[PDB]
């Protein structure tokens, strides 16, 4: 909480136009107008062995090219 | 008309209707073009000009509780012309996960009736 307490200070005490993109920006989402929303990328382990029908992509590990 | 698009959209789905009208599309052209290329045309209107990928590696990517019936009306398609060996066992050619028949998809997605 602390290191947590300081690191948003250092970025209120930035006003710049924020060039440390710290995330994936307008990762589109599954509705097709609302191609916005700036996501994350994460990963889990074994459990709940399944078919899983709910995808986005042609599953590669990072972006294609 | 992009047949190869109206193809890959008609198995995400899986309506074996429309399935069966491209089917009966495709193979109408092949008849028209009875040539030198009635094994590789038909085979490069299956193949992804990208990815290497085919209507079957498409189809085992989006799984559908009518699918058993979709890829048999398909591998029935690829008797018809003489084309199944070289279309069941078509890789991944795009080398980025190289070498993946569909077959690869089928245990992945924990089908094994179908596989």
């Amino acid at each position: 909480l602390q290191r947590a307490r300081t690191i948003l200070e250092f970025e209120k005490m930035l006003p710049e136009w924020l060039r440390s993109r710290f995330r994936m920006g307008e990762l589109c989402k599954v509705a097709d107008e609302d191609f916005r929303l700036c996501l994350r990328i994460n990963e889990v382990k074994w459990t709940e062995w399944k078919t899983h029908v709910s995808f986005l992509n042609e599953d590669p590990g990072p972006i294609r090219r | 008309k992009r047949l190869k698009k109206r193809i890959f959209a008609a198995v995400s789905e899986g309506c074996v209707e429309e399935l069966r009208e491209l089917l009966q599309d495709l193979q109408d052209l092949c008849r028209r073009r009875r040539g030198l290329d009635v094994p590789d045309f038909l085979m490069h209107k299956l193949t992804a000009s990208d990815t290497g990928k085919t209507c079957l590696m498409k189809a085992l990517l989006n799984i559908n509780p009518n699918t058993k019936e979709i890829v048999r009306i398909l591998l029935a398609f690829a008797e018809e012309n003489d084309i199944l060996d070289r279309f069941i066992n078509a890789e991944y050619t795009e080398e980025a996960y190289e070498g993946q028949t569909a077959l690869n998809i089928a245990i992945e997605r924990r089908q094994g009736d179908i596989t």
